[PDB]
């Protein structure tokens, strides 16, 4: 019933940015960029010169630098959404596991081993204020 | 004109990529494809193969971009092409819809006060086609018609778990008033616990997923009141895809039998789950074994 | 954060045509424009100009073609262009939105169980801009923000009167929870009786129309029960646009005061109506005359 | 609540063809064609050679002939919806009042006099089976 209270609990979740309205309006140009890479003609033009392609989408400097550096965490900070952004790492020929592991600061090998063993435990990463 | 069976299934893209590259039998993927085998052998049986599947899934920013975000949509077209998600169009046959039943169901849901969006053109992403590949293999054409039923869980808020369970009950009602005697399935795709973004990517919560499976069978009405914050906190930011298992679930009656449950960790970033449910009154025999839990942690 | 006033206006394209060709003062159009003058003066007075107008109207196959048909949609873009309906874009300023309020309402309606479609890009047709030109004239820019809220009435079924009446109460509740103290209007456009098609085109039904106005003011709950067939029978195939006036009406309390009512036959093919309502409790003085009925047969 | 009884009622309204799914499916090509006239480029092409332009839309021979004859009643029988087709008569420079009167058999003048005098009366044209 209370939209404000419904959005505020999302802030207590560790290591997670929920794709709320405020992020969606922020990332609009960055997520529509990523959508254009569904078309093969756009993929090949983008790969021929990233920076000129990026300059047609009107990204903030922080968003464009995030793309060029392939820093998925910075891209999400500028309003990027993992499912629109999945078009970019697929353009690069990378898997969703690669992408996800590249946001954790583990090496690819450790992240793959962690999954084999059962994945990351919920213990300690449910609540910023509780600590559990 | 009857809903005989409810199936759920994870729709992880790396599954359609193990098939494409011929590695679906290596050591990582092998146990996954094997846990789907009892579903493939069950569904080809005469009387088990659906005429039409109502496939409930979340579009992953494929058919829908930031400009048009429908809460609930239904595909009423005759054909749907596999979407190009960055790798080129998935090399599987086009999905054939059923326009007379799809349009009957859309008119019926709006009469029942769901604010539906009718789609007459749309590409179907991995949400929809990976489960077809896992369950039907690699035929030249899919063996049945499919009605794609995309649900938003990308931009918040998604529909409540309460909204979703009620919707599956009105889908059942509209299939029952369709005057042909069709064998109709509802599938829900997605899940189970996973997180694709951020420093907490990798999150897997097998306690949450196994209790989810339990309650979905025996007390879905209670499970329907779980708020979104609980999915998010406990099963990862993409765990919210499990709201669609509730749509499938509300299309079956109060009493169901579970014929088969597969649960495996990991498959790419996620805990993979797949289940077959039938109304207890008309259910077949469960499979043997009835429940399979795989992967090194299990 | 407050819904101060509700307004309805017909939205016929010939009105904007009369404005563009300066025939607005001829023998046929003059009495129509004179009828709007009291609205034009009232809204301009100190304190009556809204900060934002939620504008509820039917897209006339302009923003939406046969491929994507939403029941309820809300525009959350910063800017909307006038559609090209065949004559070129209407020569009026761009409509500016209010993304913060638009997004707040969208999120609230979804949590209230409406299956909203979110639109972050779309052109606004005559349903949206003719009303603006009639109420605000021909400014260089519109004097307020506008949130377009398209409603499907083209492909059947449309939502029901009861769903519309309830949606307006939810919009009101979303407005009130918005943390800024804004003067917000809800406008419903379209109507009244008319039929644009076939041998029965030209249908007008002043008894239905005037009855509709009476009950909207005083018993909206009973009116929300009238079924689609009754609008179509009595008010013509296009008289179904009147269900939007229930959205406006549901955003006001039980007790309202009609400040001004205009009704006029004919205006192109249709019976033109327009009105201003405010909550009883906060209502200003009624205009004078308070009620005007025009036309050779009125 | 029963979709079949909801729709069947519509067939008791005389002179009126409600835009139900069944008409929408039948008119899909005809209405998409008309939507294309929202672009100034398409209007010029259509105008240059109508029949050639109509050939890209995969219409039935009846639907194609109705457009070329501008017979709006026959277009509606083919699934056309008046809101979509308004883009056709608008590309011709006609008004909605022209298009509606044309479907009544009346002349443009007698249609306009009837509107001035109060419009077509509902009496006798609300129900086929009931005669009112
Ligand atoms: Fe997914
Ligand atoms: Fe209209």
């Amino acid at each position: 019933i209370d939209v404000h209270a419904y959005l505020a609990e999302f802030d207590d979740i560790p290591g997670t940015r929920v794709f709320t309205a405020q992020r969606a309006r922020k990332g609009y140009n960055l997520n529509q960029f990523a959508m254009s890479l569904m078309k093969a003609e756009n993929r090949e033009r983008f790969k021929a010169d990233e920076s000129a392609y990026l300059d047609e989408w009107n990204l903030t400097p922080a968003a464009k630098a995030a793309v060029l550096a392939r820093d998925y965490n910075a891209m999400i900070d500028e309003g990027g959404n993992v499912y629109f952004l999945s078009k970019l790492f697929s353009t690069d020929g990378k898997s969703f596991q690669f992408a996800a592991g590249s946001m954790t600061g583990m090496t690819q090998e450790e992240y793959a081993q962690m999954m084999i063993d059962g994945g990351r435990s919920p213990a300690g990463v449910r609540s910023i204020k509780g600590g559990y | 004109a009857r809903v005989t069976t409810g199936i759920t299934s994870s729709h992880i893209p790396a599954l359609g990529a193990a098939i494409q590259t011929g590695t679906s039998d290596n050591d990582y993927w092998g146990p996954v494809f094997k846990g789907y085998q009892p579903i493939r052998d069950w569904i080809k049986q005469p009387g088990n193969m659906p005429d039409v599947v109502i496939l409930v899934y979340n579009d992953h920013a494929s058919a829908f971009d930031m400009n048009i975000i429908p809460t609930f949509a239904i595909g009423c077209a005759e054909t749907f092409k596999p979407a190009d998600e960055g790798w080129g169009p998935r090399p599987v046959p086009d999905v054939k819809g059923h326009p007379d039943l799809a349009w009957h169901i859309a008119q019926s849901l709006i009469l029942d006060e769901f604010d539906m969006t009718i789609m007459n053109q749309m590409d179907v992403d991995h949400g929809c086609t990976v489960p077809l590949s896992m369950i039907f293999g690699e035929p030249e054409e899919w063996p049945c018609k499919v009605i794609p039923f995309p649900v938003n869980v990308v931009t918040y808020p998604p529909p409540s778990g309460k909204r979703c369970f009620a919707l599956g009950d009105s889908i059942r009602a509209a299939v029952e008033s369709f005057p042909e005697d069709l064998n109709v399935h509802v599938w829900g795709t997605g899940g189970m616990s996973h997180q694709l973004q951020g420093p907490r990517a990798g999150l897997i919560n097998k306690e949450f997923d196994l209790n989810f499976i339990d309650k979905l069978i025996s007390d879905p009405e209670e499970l329907s009141k779980m708020p979104h914050i609980q999915y998010l906190r406990e099963s990862g930011s993409e765990g919210v895809e499990l709201v669609m298992w509730l749509i499938m679930r509300g299309a079956l009656p109060e009493k169901v039998r579970d014929l088969y449950t597969f649960y495996h960790i990991p498959a790419s970033n996620t805990a993979l789950g797949a289940m077959i449910l039938q109304p207890e009154e008309t259910a077949g025999t469960p499979l043997e074994p009835r429940k399979v839990m795989s992967g090194h942690s299990l």
